[PDB]
C-alpha cells in the first residue's frame, strides 16, 4: 500500500523473505543469502544492505 | 498481534521516511485509518495457518 | 512560514492552511492556500498567544490526513520558521481480500464471486481460487454496494453434499479478510 503511490513510493529496495527452514539451523535463509552473494552478481543483496 | 505490527510498522516507516528529522513527535501514530492494521486479517491468517 | 510536503517529500499543492488561535485569539486566524513547494504565508501575526497549524475543513476534500494535525508554536516578539507537516492522499480503492477455509482438494474447484446485491444473476467477478485459499479481488470503490461473496463450486450435489456460502459486506471501509469455510459432506 505504502508502495503503490508515488507520493508514498520511498527510495529504499525492499527484499522480503518468507524463509522456509527455519529453525532447522536457518538452512532456508543459508541456502538464500549465499546464492544471493557468491553465486550472483546482481541482486538486492549486494547493492545497498541496510539493517536485515 | 496487532498492537505489536503497529509498532513494527510505524517505526519502519518513521525510520524509512526520514521523518525523525522531519518533525512528527513520536506522541501521535501513522495507521490510524485508511490503513489501519486489519485485525480480521491477521486474525483469519493466523487461523489458516494454524490450521 | 514553513512546508507542506508528503510522505516521500512531495511539496503537496493547492492545500488550504490555516492557524486557528486559542484563548481570547479564538477569533483570530486566517487562510491560504499552499503552492506548489508547499510554502504557506500565514499573516496576522499577533503574540501573547499560541498557535494552531491544522487543516480546512473546506478545500481539503481530496486529501485524507495530516500525521501532524496541528502544531503548537508559541508567539514571541518575533516570526515563525521551519513548520514542515506531512498529509496523506485519500484512497479510494477497498483492495478485497479473503482466505477461504476447505480442504486441498476442493480448491481447485471453487470459485469465489461477487454477486453484486441489485442483481444476484450478472457476476461482477469471478475470481477462482485455483490452488491458493486466498482471493485478491481487485481493488474496488468504497460507497455502500451491496455485494455477495457466493462460493460458486464446479462440485455438484450428485457425487457431495455441500453448501456454498454467502457472505455481503457492503463497501464503506477499506479491506476485508472474508474467511469462507468449506466443508462439503457425503
Amino acid at each position: 500500500r505504502l508502495y503503490t503511490y508515488k507520493r508514498t513510493h520511498a527510495a529504499y529496495n525492499l527484499l522480503f523473505f518468507a524463509s522456509g527452514g527455519g529453525k532447522f539451523n536457518y538452512q532456508g535463509t543459508k541456502r538464500w543469502l549465499e546464492d544471493n552473494l557468491d553465486h550472483t552478481d546482481s541482486s538486492l543483496l549486494q547493492d545497498n544492505v541496510a539493517f536485515v | 498481534l496487532t498492537r505489536n505490527t503497529r509498532i513494527i510498522a510505524e517505526a519502519l516507516t518513521r525510520v524509512i521516511y526520514n521523518l525523525t528529522e522531519k518533525g512528527t513527535p513520536p506522541d501521535m501514530p501513522v495507521f490510524t485509518e485508511q490503513m489501519q492494521i486489519q485485525q480480521e486479517q491477521l486474525d483469519s491468517v493466523m487461523d489458516w495457518l494454524t490450521n | 512560514y514553513g512546508t507542506v510536503s508528503s510522505l516521500n517529500g512531495e511539496p503537496e499543492q493547492g492545500v488550504a492552511m490555516e492557524a486557528v488561535g486559542q484563548n481570547d485569539c479564538s477569533i483570530y486566524g486566517e487562510d491560504t492556500v499552499t503552492d506548489e513547494e508547499g510554502k504557506f504565508r500565514l499573516r496576522g501575526l499577533l503574540p501573547g498567544c499560541v498557535y494552531h497549524v491544522q487543516l480546512k475543513a473546506e478545500g481539503n476534500d481530496h486529501i485524507e490526513r495530516a500525521l501532524p494535525h496541528h502544531r503548537v508554536i508559541e508567539v514571541g516578539n518575533n516570526d515563525i520558521d521551519d513548520v514542515n507537516i506531512i498529509v496523506f492522499r485519500q484512497i479510494n480503492q477497498f483492495d478485497l481480500s479473503g482466505n477461504v477455509i476447505t480442504s486441498s482438494e476442493y480448491l481447485p474447484t471453487l470459485w469465489v464471486k461477487l454477486y453484486k446485491s441489485e442483481n444476484l444473476d450478472n457476476p461482477i467477478q469471478t475470481v477462482s481460487l485455483g490452488q491458493s485459499l486466498f482471493f485478491h479481488f481487485p481493488p474496488l470503490l468504497r460507497d455502500g454496494e451491496n455485494y455477495v461473496v457466493l462460493l460458486d463450486s464446479t462440485l455438484p450435489r450428485s457425487q457431495y453434499d455441500y453448501i456454498l456460502p454467502q457472505v455481503s459486506f457492503t463497501a464503506v471501509g477499506y479491506h476485508k479478510h472474508i474467511t469462507l469455510i468449506f466443508n462439503p459432506t457425503r
